[PDB]
């Protein structure tokens, strides 16, 4: 009854997770850029459609924020899963996860779902941006389970172009403020359709602020 | 066998939720919910997901608690299956929290049931979509809609027709007032987007509001009144 | 290439195995529920059998009861039908001790419907092939007839056929008004609608004559029909 | 799938089954009044095996033995539950168990991969089960299909057609134990593709005087091969 | 009573950029045979983590383990040291976990927060993990009172390495000797940011 | 019914072959080159990984235990992971080091019962464990996807591995001290990768070795790979 | 065809192909006919004969002091229901003090038939049983796979058993009033009209009011076949 | 496949995945056994490749426990996992019936073991043939041969792996009953060379007696090889 | 021990002492026995420390775990609810008597938890071995309707009357005041030798280490 639905093709390769990563190509942009003194996730977005209710930036944990493009529900699964994962090892240590650590744990939870019976992989990517005392970290989960450790990346449409627009105006050494400006000018390439995470406890851009830079 | 299962394919969508989206839309049954300021309105078709029937027991409206009210449309084996579901994640919330969940809540846990449907591939997606109405800890109208994909979403205005109430809203744009202007609103929402003159007994609607949080359905004499107050 | 499980939606949102369930159920014998003056009357018309003459004479009996004062019949397979009907019970006898009263009917039909729906769920189980109907009959609150679907689908009706001709039954019940009529009246009615006979149909009622309780009819009453 | 009919009302995995009983070599067995004797032929495949380590004719128990053909790993499997089952009816009852009850047993056994209250497939194998009880000498046989069948006289093995019609020509009731032996004997002589000598057939019988598992030795053997004629 | 079988103590305290752990040698049996006089009872978490375990001794060599498994784990998986709190948090949630079938152990953790600041770090337990941080001393053991005692009147603060190995010397030495079933040699372990002086005091060997 | 669906991952070939480890090794063929070679001084292990990325070859399993991953990172880190917990477990239950081979076929065992058992798929990598422990000294092993494993001076795994396995029998020799251990790791990264110079941006080098009688592991930064490449460029 | 690879499946005529597979496996077993009287019942059925050296396979079985079974389809599945009503009749015995209601085990019986049919990994009792006895009245009870039941004046079911129904249906007036004489022979022409019915190859079994279910014995059959003959 | 059967039936009668499993024992390296009075002689097939691989980390010649020893010819990893398994059995007879479990008793565990997989849903067949030698519980000396089927049977010399057919002929032709040791193990040489290149990093030949298992020193490999150098010209 | 609490306008005051006992010997001198559950929900506890620290910490992120997937204030009725049921989990042991304060869209809620899983909802209420005392003052003075400020000062009288008359309280004075808006934990608000010379002690061995 339980068996892979994820199986290796002839040539090696998993194609569900090939299909997962088409699937998250297809999906909204969204990016992250870390700066000297900081990291921000940023994303974009009937006049019906509450704004407040669909936050794709979400806060994982005081200093940890995390961000997604793919499907919503995966998303709201997995946000779940990683805000009890913290709450555990916040139980557990007394003091607040560190970002590198429950990106491993994330990614381990991810990459069941490649190998166990009867369940597809998730149709996801997330950007975890977070700030512990060793610095701050800007981590992508693939849908593969594998996690990359980034200085900025865009893991949506036209993500190609989105990098080449990061890499050819990100410096290592930069402010907030200037990380902020090179995010929305990388988004653009209105106010409303523009949602900020920013790493103080995570905090998520009211929509003045988004609309004052 | 690609899309038999819930997985994959090879262009990334999975059209097992598409689907039981059209199956949604097959029933060709239309709810529409409308939020005001202080209140929120549900109203449905009387009539059945497609003589001696009974027409009174025919409702696509049904009550989670007593103050959080849904319209489920869709197959009615699964209107119900969810509806069941939802009354149960209500009292356990209840229980275990003790107080009593907000439309909110329950609607994203009820998508993440959903979810795990659409991800386990042994279990078939249910083809029900739901609006949920409630009044919240702020004294503020609630009302969420979601489908068979596990996608909720909160509005002003939705339907289960979105050019009609954008008019509707913008041309809108006392507390006994507002749930009259409301009901009023919903009503000739539905006779808009249905295209056809209403029956005062083929219709359902429920309003919540701060004067009255729990979730009632009002009677087919107000309805008929307000059918009569809409073309004078 | 969608047919072959119950667990997939076709690309038109269509659930074939059950669409197929329901031809089987309009394949099989027919049955009815009527809800007449001072009561409500159960009859079950098994033409299937005309051709079985060593069956012992009215021993195949589709018309069950719950707490004596449910009818509950059916049109489908009898392993089916036999497995609704103990769920049916169970349901009731857990209502009652949790509760110490009768279960009410609309509770009881969700419970059914629920329990029917939930094989049309998994790729591992066979859904139901049985259309049920329940029925019941107070003083204060008269009739109430539900039929539920192989699909989980339930509906409240004033009459309803399921299985073989059911249109024809439709038609000729749909001629006159049953409300104001009582039941040994209809008895005769039901006759020539089968028609247009002891021992091809069961007959059963919960009307004023029987207290409000189940009982099958007895012979003196319905051979003179 | 293994638990699937054919459209004409039979399994396809007993079926398939049915066709590995036919393989391996050939035995047979007798049922006279005095005793039940089972025979069997060796088709010794190298002159480096060590012929006394592959076994035809195991004790299920001290009053019953058995000849399988088929599968004999699956044989085996089949005749260590017997043991079993076997020792234990003798602890809860203090007596031995009926040769149609041990049978029985290991029928159950050999469909339990239905799974109609673990294996996975059908057991494709045949037995001869033979012995004494308080009823007296008795044979059975057993094959996959589940059904067990009580012969007077009975054959199994690649050469089963022709020990059986050899068998229900020359068998009579009322002949003797010795003449059971030469029976038994000049029908795998017929029925065997080798020269019938010791070391190349294995002799056993249950005897009503004993009740007892008796294994044949050389002397035993060639006490029936000088009376063939 | 379980706890008078084995007896043993162990004594932490804090100085200026330096922290000092102490402890008894014995293990005894059946409260009043004295069967080892090395059997320390201080144990290495890492250069910035030690932890002192006092009671049952089996218990102790128990929970030893389960918190070396912990913190080699955490540490491989990090490529970084616990945290002194981290892993103080840690010990306090294993004790808990066996609330009611306990390690009859009363452990002390001692070592350095790193801020490069190294603020020492003190903290004590009982055996069902309820944990009291304590700024200048810590002890635990059947030697509790008489320990306490001696870090009562003897304590001083911001003392150096070698004011702090003294103290901290004469108080376990001090409280040992009105002790029956704890002695038998102590063990000082001073930890400056940069080396760590280990000690054999000569005691009293009654 | 599902077996419809099902693929039987754990099933004979008929040839005797097993598709899913078959096509895993393919998989693994199609990763990133990892080399690892036995010095006098010690173990080494080399690998080669947009310019906004921030370890991905080489991971530490314990203080004498690291490892070259080829293949799935994903399922290289869940073995990892696992092989962390039974290095730590032996420690615990014994209250001594894991001996390099007995972790290598606890982790191979764990890759071997996803082919034998249940209905999952393999593991799609490959490791170069190395250690050392007092009963071997220093230990290097290659393990497949099929828990097969074997123990070598040195190997090499992933794109290219014939060609790195050619360069490494030449020049390998039993008497090398850790720097020319270190230039040959750098001369087969760059003769499997067809270039005449390695680049030290896409370069992971490590090495294990016992010194004073304690194990420690060095991995190497950007700077000190770029002393190595100098030194290796004059020569 | 792609809708008779599981019993979960329906075809889109409505079918279940796979329990009427397990029924198709009815019509090659032995035919047995059982008729009653007003106080009787007498079942009699054909004993399959597989070679010259063979003893008859059995065809009824006793399940309580007054009720028995005859079965025709797969044997195995036929013993693993018999010894699920036989432990369902003494489980009543011993937890209450009287005998169990015949259509209550029945039920029972026709729940573990249905239950089969539910899931994928299930496949329905390949065996059709007509159970007789006398529970204040003679009663004869047919099972199906499929779960359904019914209950009969006169029955019959096997091979070639439409002679046999012929001669029962044209008899049946005379079953009611015949003695137990009367309706053995009538039992016995209706299984002769089924073929020659010797001691050996017929079973022949009644049950009735103050008469427990009996096996008749070989003499009283060769008598009752010398009246039929 | 959790519970899916795996090994069915053909239409034929045959187990398919059992014949695949003997296919991967026909893939697997030679090995040789040869019984005498009351010691054997196990010679197994080796290939490494020089210079690279270490040679002493390979190990086909396994001791189960003090008195029994094994040789395989198959997938490696599916050998390991059915070793240890065995162990495991010998020191669970060892501590339930207080004896050393004699050469039989093991054969006939791992061929139950074989069956067994063989015989369950959501297993695969092991795809190993295993030549076992020991001795009894009269110390008498005995090699077993176990199938991946799950059959077994005892031999008095039995070659195992691809090209065991050649090395089954010639061991008929050459097997005298009763050797000396030295001679024992030149037929073992002798016959596991018939089919493997002629060279002393080919072979692995180790000897059980009553006291221990020995594997033999290289300097006799590389002594017999140049016999069989002379021998052949 | 001495925890009190009490229910001043629009806030919640929470108090106690600053001792830890191991029995008859001050184990502890600056203990802190008011716990942090969330921003707006305090907890005051005695028993067994052990389960007093536990249960708060499990209480305390799983009501974070909830206010970050509902987005909403939490409840003080929702905490005491988990802490009932926790306790009552237990037949009696777990032994923790918890006064529980907050405020929420409900207003200023005080509880007290019994170890066996009941909760009661108060306006003041005091809990520990001083517990007699601190009602007995709290009793003598307190009044409904009250500032900020004068329930500090009935709260720190109380206190020092279970310090002062107590054998198992004493230390310093820990308060919280909670609002709807925040809370301010006033740590400390109110607070009622030889060197030997280099050398003296032996030794048998030394050992150097250099980090």
């Amino acid at each position: 009854y339980s068996f892979s639905l994820t199986t290796f093709s002839p040539t090696g390769k998993l194609v569900q997770i090939e299909y997962a990563l088409n699937r998250v190509s297809s999906s909204s942009p969204a990016l992250g850029i870390r700066a000297k003194n900081g990291v921000i996730i940023a994303t974009e977005k009937n006049e019906l459609i509450e704004e407040n209710s669909i936050f794709k930036i979400q806060q994982i944990s005081e200093h940890i924020g995390i961000v997604y493009a793919g499907m919503p529900g995966d998303f709201r699964v997995l946000l779940k899963r990683a805000r009890k994962e913290a709450i555990r090892y916040s139980l557990q240590y007394g003091s607040e996860i560190l970002v590198k650590e429950l990106v491993k744990i994330i990614a381990s939870i991810v990459q069941e779902f490649t190998q166990t019976g009867g369940v597809r992989p998730f149709g996801l990517s997330l950007l975890i941006c977070g700030v512990d005392v060793y610095g701050y970290h800007l981590y992508q989960i693939d849908p593969s389970g594998c996690y990359f450790n980034w200085m900025a990346t865009c893991v949506g449409k036209d993500y190609q172009n989105n990098m080449s627009f990061l890499e050819k105006r990100y410096n290592k050494d930069i402010e907030i403020e200037d990380a902020i400006h090179t995010a929305i000018l990388t988004l653009k390439e209105n106010e409303k359709n523009i949602e900020i995470g920013v790493a103080k406890p995570f905090k998520i851009l009211t929509q003045n602020e988004i609309k004052d830079y | 066998y690609d899309r038999h299962l819930t997985i994959f394919s090879p262009d990334g969508n999975l059209y097992q939720i598409e689907y039981a989206i059209k199956a949604v839309k097959n029933t060709n049954i239309t709810s529409v919910g409308v939020k005001g300021e202080n209140c929120a309105v549900i109203i449905s078709q009387k009539k059945m997901a497609t003589k001696l029937l009974d027409y009174n027991n025919i409702t696509n409206i049904y009550n989670i608690t007593d103050e959080i009210g849904c319209s489920m449309v869709g197959m009615p084996g699964d209107c119900l299956s969810m509806v069941y579901k939802a009354r149960s994640e209500a009292s356990e919330f209840l229980y275990s929290n003790g107080y009593n969940v907000n439309a909110e809540t329950l609607c994203r846990n009820i998508c993440d049931k959903i979810q795990v449907y659409t991800q386990h591939a042994y279990m078939r997606l249910h083809a029900c979509s739901g609006m949920i109405i409630g009044i919240d800890e702020n004294n503020k109208p609630e009302l969420f809609k979601f489908d068979p994909s596990g996608f909720c979403a909160g509005y002003r205005a939705c339907v289960i027709s979105i050019s009609v109430l954008e008019r509707l809203l913008e041309k809108r744009k006392t507390i006994d007032e507002d749930i009259r202007n409301t009901t009023i609103l919903a009503i000739e929402a539905l006779q808009t987007i249905l295209a056809f003159d209403l029956k005062a007994s083929e219709i359902e609607v429920a309003i919540v509001s701060t004067k009255n949080r729990n979730f009632t359905q009002i009677s087919e004499k107000e309805i008929d009144n307000y059918l009569t107050y809409i073309a004078e | 290439g969608y047919d072959l499980s119950v667990s997939t939606f076709s690309p038109d949102g269509r659930l074939y195995q059950v669409e197929y369930i329901y031809k089987s159920i309009n394949n099989n014998n027919t049955a009815l529920c009527l809800e007449c003056k001072d009561g409500i009357i159960c009859c079950c018309i098994n033409s299937n059998m005309d051709k079985n003459k060593m069956i012992k004479k009215n021993s195949y009996n589709r018309i069950y009861h719950v707490n004596n004062n449910i009818i509950i019949t059916y049109s489908g397979f009898d392993g089916d039908a036999r497995n609704i009907i103990d769920r049916a019970r169970s349901e009731a006898n857990t209502y009652y001790y949790n509760f110490h009263t009768n279960i009410p009917l609309h509770i009881l039909v969700n419970r059914i419907s629920l329990y029917i729906h939930a094989y049309t769920l998994y790729w591992h189980m066979r859904p139901f092939a049985a259309s049920i109907i329940i029925s019941s009959f107070n003083e204060k609150d008269k009739g109430d007839i539900y039929c539920i679907e192989p699909n989980g689908a339930c509906y409240k009706y004033s009459g309803i056929v399921i299985g073989k001709n059911k249109e024809m039954f439709k038609t000729e019940i749909e001629k006159k008004d049953y409300k104001d009529i009582n039941v040994r009246d209809a008895i005769e009615d039901i006759y020539k609608f089968i028609l247009t006979l002891q021992n091809l149909v069961n007959f059963s009622w919960i009307c004023k004559e029987s207290s409000y309780e189940f009982q099958n009819i007895h012979e003196e009453i319905l051979t003179p029909a | 799938g293994v638990n699937t009919f054919s459209p004409e009302g039979r399994l396809f995995q007993v079926e398939y089954a049915l066709g590995a009983i036919k393989l391996g070599s050939t035995a047979v067995g007798i049922c006279v009044n005095d005793g039940v004797i089972l025979a069997s032929e060796r088709r010794i495949s190298s002159t480096l095996i060590e012929k006394d380590s592959v076994e035809k004719l195991l004790s299920i128990d001290d009053h019953i033995g058995c000849a399988m053909s088929g599968l004999m790993a699956d044989a085996r499997t089949l005749i260590d539950y017997a043991r079993v089952e076997c020792n234990h009816y003798k602890f809860i009852y203090n007596e031995n168990i009926n040769i149609k009850s041990c049978v029985e047993l290991i029928s159950e056994l050999a469909l339990d991969f239905s799974n109609l209250s673990i294996m996975s497939r059908p057991f494709g194998v045949a037995l001869l089960i033979g012995g004494v009880d308080k009823n007296g000498p008795c044979l059975w046989y057993t094959e996959p299909s589940g059904t067990n069948t009580r012969f007077s006289a009975a054959s199994i093995g690649s050469a089963q057609e022709g020990a059986e019609l050899l068998l229900q020509e020359n068998y009579k009731k009322d002949m003797t134990f010795e003449q059971a032996e030469i029976l038994a004997l000049t029908v795998l002589r017929q029925v065997m593709e080798d020269k019938l000598s010791t070391s190349n057939v294995e002799i056993c019988a249950i005897k009503k005087s004993d009740q007892t598992f008796y294994k044949y030795n050389t002397d035993d053997i060639s006490r029936i091969i000088d009376v063939l004629p | 009573s379980i706890y008078n079988y084995n007896g043993g103590c162990v004594l932490g305290m804090s100085g200026s950029n330096c922290v000092a752990i102490a402890c008894d040698l014995r293990l005894g049996a059946n409260t009043f045979t004295t069967v080892s006089t090395k059997f320390s009872k201080i144990f290495k978490m890492n250069n910035n983590v030690y932890v002192g375990l006092s009671g049952l001794a089996t218990d102790i060599q128990t929970l030893y383990e389960i918190l070396r498994y912990r913190v080699n784990l955490y540490e491989v998986r990090q490529d970084a040291e616990m945290d002194v709190e981290c892993f103080a948090n840690m010990l306090s949630s294993i004790l808990y976990s066996n609330r009611f079938s306990p390690y009859f152990v009363n452990p002390i953790v001692v070592g350095f927060k790193l801020k490069v600041n190294y603020e020492p770090y003190l903290t004590a337990y009982d055996l069902i993990g309820a944990k009291c941080e304590t700024r200048d001393f810590v002890v635990n053991g059947v030697t509790s009172e008489q320990l306490f005692g001696m870090c009562e009147s003897l304590y001083v603060k911001d003392q150096d390495e070698n004011g702090l190995f003294e103290t901290i010397s004469q108080c376990l030495l001090s409280a040992l000797d009105r002790d029956c079933i704890s002695g038998w040699g102590a063990e000082v372990l001073v930890l400056t940011p940069e080396k760590i002086i280990k000690k054999k005091l000569k005691a009293r060997m009654d | 019914m599902a077996r419809r669906y099902d693929s039987r991952t754990t099933t004979f070939s008929p040839e005797g072959r097993l598709y899913q480890v078959e096509y895993a090794l393919e998989a693994i063929n199609n990763a990133s080159i990892t080399i690892g070679l036995i010095t006098k001084d010690g173990v080494i292990l080399g690998a080669d990984k947009s310019k906004l990325i921030d370890y991905e070859k080489i991971y530490k399993i314990d203080k004498h235990i690291f490892c070259g991953v080829a293949g799935l990172n994903a399922d290289a880190n869940i073995l990892i992971n696992q092989s962390r917990l039974y290095a730590q477990r032996y420690l615990y239950n014994y209250n001594e080091v894991q001996p390099v081979s007995q972790l290598v076929v606890q982790i191979c065992d764990i890759k071997q019962s996803y082919t034998q058992y249940g209905g999952l798929r393999p593991y799609g990598v490959s490791f170069l464990i190395g250690g050392y422990d007092t009963k071997d000294g220093y230990q290097l092993y290659h393990t497949d996807p099929s828990g097969n494993y074997s123990g070598w001076f040195a190997t090499a795994i992933g794109t290219n591995n014939l060609t790195a396995s050619s360069v490494l029998k030449q020049e390998w020799k039993n008497d090398m001290t850790l720097e020319e251990g270190l230039l040959l790791a750098l001369k087969t990264l760059a003769k499997s990768t067809d270039t005449e110079i390695p680049k030290s941006e896409k370069i992971e080098l490590a090495y294990l070795t016992n010194k004073d009688g304690e194990v420690y592991q060095k991995y190497l930064t950007e700077k000190e790979i770029e002393e190595l490449i100098k030194l290796y460029t004059q020569k | 065809n792609l809708y008779d690879t599981d019993n979960i499946i329906y075809s889109p005529e409505g079918r279940l192909y796979q329990v009427e597979y397990a029924s198709e496996a009815i019509k090659q077993g032995t035919c047995a006919v059982a008729i009653k009287s007003k106080d009787y019942v007498v079942v009699s059925g054909l004993k399959k004969c597989i070679s010259k050296l063979s003893f008859p396979q059995e065809k009824i079985f006793k399940i309580d002091d007054y009720i028995g079974i005859s079965m025709s389809g797969i044997t195995s599945d036929a013993k693993v229901l018999t010894k699920f009503m036989q432990n369902e009749c003494l489980s009543h015995k011993f937890l209450y003090n009287e005998n169990i209601n015949i259509e209550s085990l029945v039920r029972s019986v026709a729940d573990k038939y249905q239950k089969n049919t539910q899931k994928s990994s299930k496949r329905a009792f390949g065996v059709g049983l007509m159970i007789a006895a006398y529970h204040n009245e003679p009663c004869i009870f047919e099972t199906r796979p499929n779960g359904s039941y019914f209950e009969y004046d006169a029955l019959s079911f096997g091979a070639r058993s439409h002679a046999s129904k012929t001669y029962l249906e044209k008899n049946l007036h005379l079953f009611e009033e015949c003695s137990l004489e009367e309706l053995i022979l009538h039992c016995l022409k209706a299984l002769k009209c089924s073929l020659e019915l010797t001691i050996s190859n017929t079973a022949l079994a009644v049950v009735g009011k103050n008469h427990p279910w009996q096996e008749i014995s070989s003499l009283q059959l060769e008598e009752y076949l010398s009246k039929v003959k | 496949s959790y519970d899916r059967a795996i090994t069915v039936f053909s239409p034929d009668g045959h187990l398919l995945q059992v014949e695949h499993a003997l296919e991967a024992v026909k893939k697997g390296g030679c090995a040789v056994a040869i019984k005498s009075s009351n010691f054997a002689v196990l010679a197994v097939e080796k290939k490494n490749i020089p210079k690279l691989q270490n040679p002493k980390t390979t190990e086909k010649l396994i001791k189960l426990d003090e008195h029994n020893c094994l040789a395989f010819a198959g997938l490696n990893a599916d050998a390991r996992v059915l070793v240890n398994k065995t162990r495991l059995e010998c020191q669970r007879y060892y501590l339930n019936m207080d004896e050393p479990a004699p050469v039989d008793y093991i054969a006939k565990y791992v061929a139950k073991v074989q069956q067994k997989f063989t015989h369950r849903g959501g297993v695969r067949p092991f795809g190993i043939a295993t030549l076992i030698a020991g001795f009894k519980n009269n110390k008498e000396i005995c090699i077993y041969q176990t199938e991946p089927s799950g059959i077994y049977a005892a031999w008095k010399a039995q070659a195992i792996g691809k090209n065991a057919k050649i090395v089954q002929e010639f061991l008929e032709k050459n097997y005298q009953e009763n050797m000396e040791q030295k001679d024992c193990i030149f037929l073992a040489l002798k016959a596991i060379f018939e089919v493997v290149e002629l060279s002393s990093k080919n072979v692995e030949v180790a000897l059980l007696t009553e006291k221990d298992l020995t594997f033999i020193e290289e300097q006799e490999i590389n002594s017999m090889v140049e016999l069989i150098d002379q021998e052949r010209t | 021990t001495t925890i009190c609490g009490l229910v001043c306008q629009n806030a919640v005051i929470l108090g106690a002492d600053t001792r830890a006992t191991e029995g008859p010997i001050v184990a502890d001198k600056n203990c802190s026995k008011l716990h942090y559950i969330s921003k707006n929900i305090w907890c005051a506890g005695a028993g067994v420390a052990g389960d007093l620290e536990h249960t708060t910490l499990w209480l305390q992120h799983n009501v974070e775990l909830h206010r970050l997937n509902t987005n909403t204030q939490p409840r003080v009725s929702m905490c005491v609810s988990r802490l009932t049921q926790e306790l009552f989990k237990y037949q009696g042991y777990k032994v923790c008597a918890i006064v529980l304060g907050g405020v929420d869209v409900n207003g200023p809620q005080l509880y007290g938890i019994h170890p066996h899983g009941s909760s009661c909802l108060l306006p003041f209420t005091a809990l520990g071995s001083g517990s007699l005392n601190a009602m007995a003052v709290l009793e003598a003075k307190y009044r409904d309707n009250m500032t900020i400020e004068e329930g500090k000062n009935l709260v720190c009288e109380a206190i020092c009357a279970g310090i002062f008359n107590d054998l198992g309280s004493g230390g310093n004075v820990d308060i919280c005041v909670i609002t709807k808006d925040s809370y301010q934990h006033i740590r400390p608000y109110k607070e009622p030798p030889t060197i030997y010379p280099k050398g003296t002690t032996p030794i048998l061995s030394e050992k150097i280490e250099y980090i």
